[PDB]
């Protein structure tokens, strides 16, 4: 994927909701600072939900894939409020900026 | 049964010539017929309660058969109210018909009883509108020195406006309406001994005919375009004379930032805020309305009528032009140039009634050789 | 699956108005942009763009909606 | 309301059976807010939470953009594009 059309993605449809630098403050969503590699609902000081905690997928490159087309049809009962990117160029760009984000 | 209905009605003794400005009267008469219909209607459905109230409105709107209908004719209906009131006072001052000093001076009161009347109306549904309403007319009291804030407190029932204050103003508003049909019984009393003037402020007498037929149906045709006023706001436009603010419920702890009274209270309220003192503003909102009762006093013309007074007609239009400023005025926000217009404006009816027209009225006589 | 809005956009920003204001905006933007510590803002300057190419949207929209 | 603020950041999502009578500009009003949404202007920068919207009142909203292309499917497979969904859902208000 393309780092800088993810970045406008993430701009455009995350940030008010989310954080992604290291020591990030938590908003409506959780920080996602270390994303890559954590198991869902595991960011510390953030009341996520039982089905994302429970969950217990990792957090990666396919994982992210099926999350982001349909957040609901993979974590039934998510407090997450966004209807997916539908677009797989798309999910693909905005997975490749939270690569390189959420790690430095 | 038949005697004082009729003689009182049938052959009932009227001029010739009266206009359609003579209408207003009968128009009122249905205005208030209408509201009291319309109105117990409501209040068959209504519940004053503050955490029911709002939502009462909704179920008559929404559930109730023809509950939107009756309620827009009734909101709708008190605009018509207003507007044939003020063309009823604009008739009465125009023609000298003041000079029927009973008559007038109960106008007079009954022109504020609607307005009370239909303020405590506007409450009742406990919308922003109806709450700040409420808040800021009950407060105008409190300038009343040494006792103003505790007839506040006494007249809400408590130290600010809730529960108490919305339950008893339905209470009010449900019986003001009767006593407003008992004054204006005497209203037409009074006037049925002297009979109408008339467009000329000549007498009459040599000339009457009969209201029976020929008032009776021109007033039934003044009241179909009554109706049909009534019905293209009721069916076209039901909220073109209300406020959007009105259908956010009540919210104490929050004033709506463009906050401004219904369009018939515009004048009176641009008066009162162009003076930047509270028992100041006060009074010249009193005086405002009560300057009515002194027009009588104020006539200087040998004539009655202002139909053959040039001048004076010129600043009858003018107080008329006047008043519209001050709606428009009211409308706007405290700002500039709105401030300076406004201040102005609230001069200058103050001027025209009580200086300028007396004033026209000494140079006709003049004029006339007499 | 590309929004009339986005056509419709493109094609009333070629109005001489719309221009001339999208140009006092950035004249606006090269101006507040190139200070250190200014409290002006483009606000009136976008609204004004708004205004102009939102009259004109408004107009013809609706003709490629259902 | 004390729930919902808590679940929005502090804003309170108004009930929305009166709405469009309870705006001046009714649907053209809601109709252009939630199709209005765009950049800060230069100079402008709004606190986390908050997005600018040229029609709010303030211009700095509590609601992120909630429509966009493709954002649900309809029944009748009229396309879903954001101006299409944001003049259906305004129709709906107006008959609520
Ligand atoms: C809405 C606003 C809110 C207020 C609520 C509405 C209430 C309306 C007020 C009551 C007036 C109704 C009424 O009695 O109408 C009588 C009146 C009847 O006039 P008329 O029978 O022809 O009288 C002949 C004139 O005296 C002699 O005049 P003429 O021969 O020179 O001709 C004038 C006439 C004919 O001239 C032509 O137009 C031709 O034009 C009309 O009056 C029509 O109709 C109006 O004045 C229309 C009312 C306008 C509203
Ligand atoms: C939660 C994630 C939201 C979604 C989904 C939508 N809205 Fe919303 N909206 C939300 C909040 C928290 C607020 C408050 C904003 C503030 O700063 O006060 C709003 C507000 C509105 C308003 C009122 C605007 C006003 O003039 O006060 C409207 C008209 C509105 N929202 C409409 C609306 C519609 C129709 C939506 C589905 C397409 C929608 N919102 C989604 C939160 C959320
Ligand atoms: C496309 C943009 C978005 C992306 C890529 C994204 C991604 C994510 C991810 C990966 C998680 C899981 C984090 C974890 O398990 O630690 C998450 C959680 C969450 N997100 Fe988002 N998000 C986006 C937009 C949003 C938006 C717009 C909102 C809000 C309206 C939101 C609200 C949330 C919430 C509330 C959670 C926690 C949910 C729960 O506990 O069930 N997200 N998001
Ligand atoms: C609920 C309010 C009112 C009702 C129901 C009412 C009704 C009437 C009726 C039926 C008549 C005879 C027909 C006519 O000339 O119009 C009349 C006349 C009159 N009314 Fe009223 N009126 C009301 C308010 C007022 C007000 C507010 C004033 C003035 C301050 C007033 C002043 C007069 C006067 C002086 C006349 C004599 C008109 C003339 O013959 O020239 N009325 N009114
Ligand atoms: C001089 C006659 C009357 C006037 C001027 C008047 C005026 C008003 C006004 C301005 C409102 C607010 C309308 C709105 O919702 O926007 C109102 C409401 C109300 N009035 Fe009256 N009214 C009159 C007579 C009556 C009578 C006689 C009753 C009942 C026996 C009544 C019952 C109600 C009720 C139940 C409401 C609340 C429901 C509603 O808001 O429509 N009214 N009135
Ligand atoms: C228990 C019964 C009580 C206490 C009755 C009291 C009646 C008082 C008078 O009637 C005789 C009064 C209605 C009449 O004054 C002559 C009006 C012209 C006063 C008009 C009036 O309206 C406002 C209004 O409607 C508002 O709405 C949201 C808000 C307002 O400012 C923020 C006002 C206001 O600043 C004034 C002067
Ligand atoms: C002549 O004065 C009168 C009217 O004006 C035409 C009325 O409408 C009505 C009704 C009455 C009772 C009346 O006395």
């Amino acid at each position: 994927g393309d780092v800088e059309k993810g970045k406008k993605i993430f701009v455009q449809k995350c940030a008010q909701c989310h954080t992604v630098e290291k020591g990030g403050k938590h908003k409506t969503g959780p920080n996602l600072h270390g994303l890559f590699g954590r198991k869902t609902g595991q960011a510390p000081g953030f009341s996520y939900t039982d089905a994302n905690k429970n969950k217990g997928i990792t957090w990666g490159e396919e994982t992210l894939m099926e999350y982001l087309e349909n957040p609901k049809k993979y974590i039934p009962g998510t407090k997450m409020i966004f209807a997916g990117i539908k677009k797989k160029g798309e999910r693909e760009d905005l997975i490749a900026y939270l690569k390189k984000a959420t790690n430095e | 049964l038949m005697k004082i209905v009729n003689n009182a009605f049938i052959d009932l003794p009227a001029p010739s010539n009266i206009s359609s400005w003579w209408n207003f009267g009968s128009l009122l008469g249905i205005c208030l017929i209408l509201q009291i219909l319309t109105g117990l209607f409501l209040a068959m459905h209504y519940t004053s309660d503050t955490t029911t109230a709002f939502s009462s409105v909704t179920h008559i709107c929404r559930d109730v058969n023809y509950g939107w209908i009756i309620r827009y004719m009734h909101a709708n209906g008190a605009s018509m109210f207003f507007i044939c009131l003020y063309m009823h006072v604009g008739r009465g001052l125009y023609y000298g018909s003041y000079t029927f000093l009973e008559t007038w001076n109960i106008g007079v009161i009954l022109l504020l009883t609607v307005m009370a009347t239909a303020f405590m109306g506007y409450v009742l549904p406990w919308g922003q509108m109806s709450f700040w309403g409420a808040t800021v007319i009950t407060n105008l009291l409190s300038a009343i020195p040494y006792i103003g804030t505790n007839l506040v407190e006494w007249i809400w029932g408590g130290f600010s406006v809730d529960k108490a204050t919305l339950t008893r103003f339905f209470a009010f508003h449900f019986i003001l309406p009767f006593i407003i049909m008992a004054i204006a019984m005497v209203h037409l009393l009074f006037l049925h001994e002297t009979g109408s003037n008339n467009p000329t402020g000549i007498s009459s007498d040599v000339d009457k005919i009969p209201f029976h037929p020929y008032y009776t149906i021109k007033d039934i045709l003044g009241a179909l375009l009554l109706i049909l006023a009534l019905m293209l706001l009721v069916l076209f436009a039901p909220d073109l004379l209300g406020d959007p603010d009105n259908y956010t419920p009540a919210n104490p702890l929050n004033t709506p930032p463009h906050i401004k009274p219904e369009w018939y209270f515009l004048f009176a309220y641009a008066i009162l805020r162009s003076i930047p003192n509270k028992l100041g503003g006060v009074l010249a909102l009193a005086f405002s309305i009560l300057i009515l009762a002194l027009i009588p006093l104020l006539h200087t013309s040998k004539q009655r009528s202002m139909m053959f007074r040039p001048l004076s007609q010129c600043l009858f239009w003018a107080l008329v032009a006047d008043l519209l400023t001050l709606t428009w005025i009211g409308g706007q926000p405290v700002e500039h140039p709105y401030i300076t217009i406004g201040q102005l404006a609230s001069v200058l009816y103050f001027l025209l009634i009580l200086v300028l027209m007396p004033t026209a009225g000494t140079i006709e006589n003049k004029l006339l050789k007499w | 699956l590309v929004d009339p809005l986005t056509t419709v956009r493109e094609q009333c920003e070629q109005l001489e108005k719309c221009v001339k204001a999208r140009e006092r905006l950035e004249l606006c933007d090269e101006r507040v942009s190139s200070r250190s510590q200014t409290e002006e803002d483009c606000t009136e300057e976008l609204l004004d763009f708004l205004h102009a190419r939102d009259h004109c949207v408004a107009h013809k929209l609706f003709n490629s909606l259902k | 309301p004390e729930a919902a603020r808590a679940a929005n950041n502090g804003a309170l999502p108004p009930d929305l059976s009166y709405i469009v009578r309870a705006r001046h500009g009714g649907e053209d009003y809601v109709f252009s807010l939630l199709t209005g949404y765009c950049e800060p202007p230069t100079g402008v920068s709004l606190r986390e939470g908050l997005y600018f919207n040229p029609y709010f009142p303030g211009q700095a909203i509590g609601m992120a953009p909630p429509i966009y292309n493709e954002v649900l499917e309809f029944d009748d497979g009229t396309p879903a594009t954001m101006s299409q969904v944001a003049k259906d859902v305004c129709t709906f208000l107006r008959w609520a």
